[PDB]
RNA sequence: GGUUCGUUCCAUGGAAUUAACGUAAACCCUUGCUUUAUUUGUAAAUAUUAUAAAGCAGUUCACCUUUAUAUAGGAAAUGAU
């Protein structure tokens, strides 16, 4: 197995998205709702758990942002000197 | 005089005791 | 036991401070008949001194500012409410769970209209995406709503079958009375709101899969 | 707890409760209605301005004997100025934000 | 590369340093407060509505968080105001 190359100049090196766009922690739980319709019914009785964690969500407050993050101004620095160089 | 001899009244206890002395069947 | 001021308040446990009988001192405490108790109750705010639901439900039959006449017709629902018999529930259309029996909603109007609401009330809501499902199909996928939304779309379904019913009598209570009714009926089971909540329901069961559809994934990444 | 409005009692001048509640929520809120008697001299605006301005009107009247009550007031909502205004009609518009309707073609 | 309502601010570039206009600031109405004035307005008055000249005021303080340590941001009826 070979190593990894060294890359070409380009003219930036950076990520895309340097901070992980979470999901919205609630689609999941909708998804287990949309679930026990399927299997249960709607009118049921077992699925009246599941809709007071869904009715749970929207009434809690949604978490803050995070910081950035800061790894694309580090690639700027050492672009140079970790590839080929820097296109003009 | 009231709150001696128990004669103050309150809505809300009133309802409260009502519903659940099983009056209301 | 004969009471007299010497041994009221000490036999009766009332505040003498709270009755001005022997106030306080202004000049060091700053107050006379005692503080009130913080944090207040939500329903000294005079901007939240009607229940969230009461509240929210008014406003939505306003119409043209007539924020007066709406809060009349609100105080004739739940005093028509009041003096209607106890409902009869059906267990085809089981309420929100944790709600009171039958028997306490007539002598607690507004959780008659809350439980209502609360039950009628949808949990999700289809959002389509133009032009993604095939030959210029849109893509439907379900999305949850909050409280606000949920009884919002729930009492707008209530007064449109409110507003196709035939006139009944005369008089101010007309369209009180009528709310009132369709009211009662969705607490029994008996009304045609429940037909669409739970056809709204269905396509979110039918669409499930379309939360991660090789369409809503692929906008502009197959160049 | 006597309450006068212009002369007229509480009831005689406004014919809607919620205003009345309004005027007089400071007292409400502190629960001292019955400590004190208000006489209200109001002008101009209407029945709903007029009730919120006696409500701030009395908060401020009341912190005056009692200066500790000002944060119950607080989350009471009597103590904050609403500087709310209309907003005036201006030209091309049909009210101070309604367009008139536009013609594509 | 970050940040900001914003070519705003910070850092940086084997090329930059500055000017004008727009922007911004300021101005007008409005909000709280201070002083002045009291008729043709104000029930009385030991002056508080109204009238209108000037001045002051905010994202200011507190709390929380905070990158490259350089420039900050958030919370919103239950800190102050
Ligand atoms: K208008
Ligand atoms: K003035
Ligand atoms: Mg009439
Ligand atoms: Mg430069
Ligand atoms: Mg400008
Ligand atoms: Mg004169």
């Amino acid at each position: 197995p070979n190593k990894p190359i060294r890359l070409p100049p380009l003219k930036q090196l950076r990520v895309r998205q340097a901070n992980k766009a979470e999901e919205n922690p609630c689609i999941a739980v909708m998804s287990s709702v949309l679930a026990c319709w399927a299997s249960a019914g709607y009118n049921s009785a077992g699925c009246a758990t599941v809709e007071n964690a869904l009715r749970a969500c929207m009434d809690a407050p949604k978490p803050a942002p995070k910081p950035n993050n800061t790894i694309n101004y580090h690639l700027s620095r050492f672009q140079e000197r970790l590839t080929q160089g820097k296109s003009k | 005089e009231k709150v001696v001899q128990g004669a103050l009244v309150d809505g809300a206890d009133v309802v409260k005791q009502y519903l659940e002395s099983g009056a209301a069947e | 036991v004969e009471v007299t001021p010497e041994n009221a308040a000490a036999l009766s446990q009332l505040s003498e401070i709270a009755y001005g009988v022997k106030a306080a001192d202004v000049a060091i405490e700053g107050h006379k008949y005692g503080l009130p108790t913080l944090p207040l109750p939500s329903e000294l705010h005079h901007k939240y001194r009607y229940s969230e639901v009461v509240n929210h439900a008014t406003k939505l039959l306003m119409k043209d500012g007539k924020l007066s006449k709406a809060q009349r017709d609100m105080a004739m629902i739940l005093n028509y409410l009041r003096s209607s018999p106890p409902p009869k529930l059906n267990p085809s259309r089981p309420l929100i769970p944790g709600h009171p029996p039958a028997s306490h909603l007539p002598l607690n109007p507004v959780e008659y209209l809350t439980v209502a609401i609360d039950s009628v009330a949808p949990l999700i809501k289809m959002r389509g995406y133009k032009g993604l499902a095939g030959g210029g199909r849109s893509l439907e996928v379900p999305q949850p709503i909050p409280a606000r939304q949920r009884r919002s779309t729930a009492f707008k379904w209530i007064l449109d079958v409110v507003n196709k019913k035939p006139s009944k009598g005369s008089g101010r209570t007309m369209f009180a009375h009528r709310v009132a009714e369709e009211i009662v009926a969705v607490v029994e089971g008996r009304s045609s709101v429940w037909d669409k909540r739970m056809l709204i329901h269905k396509l979110g069961t039918a669409n499930r899969a379309n939360l991660n559809s090789p369409a809503l994934q692929l906008k502009g990444k197959r160049f | 707890g006597e309450v006068l409005v212009n002369g007229k009692t509480l009831a005689e001048y406004f014919g809607r409760v919620h205003d009345r509640e309004s005027a007089v929520w400071a007292l409400r809120a502190t629960n001292r209605i019955d400590k004190y008697n208000v006489w209200v001299k109001v002008e101009g605006g209407g029945t709903t301005g007029q009730a919120e301005a006696i409500t701030l009107a009395i908060a401020k009247a009341l912190l005056a004997h009692e200066p500790a009550l000002k944060p119950a007031l607080r989350r009471a909502g009597c103590v904050t100025r609403d500087p709310r205004k209309v907003e005036r009609k201006k030209h091309g518009h049909v009210k101070a934000r309604k367009m008139p309707t536009w013609v594509k073609r």
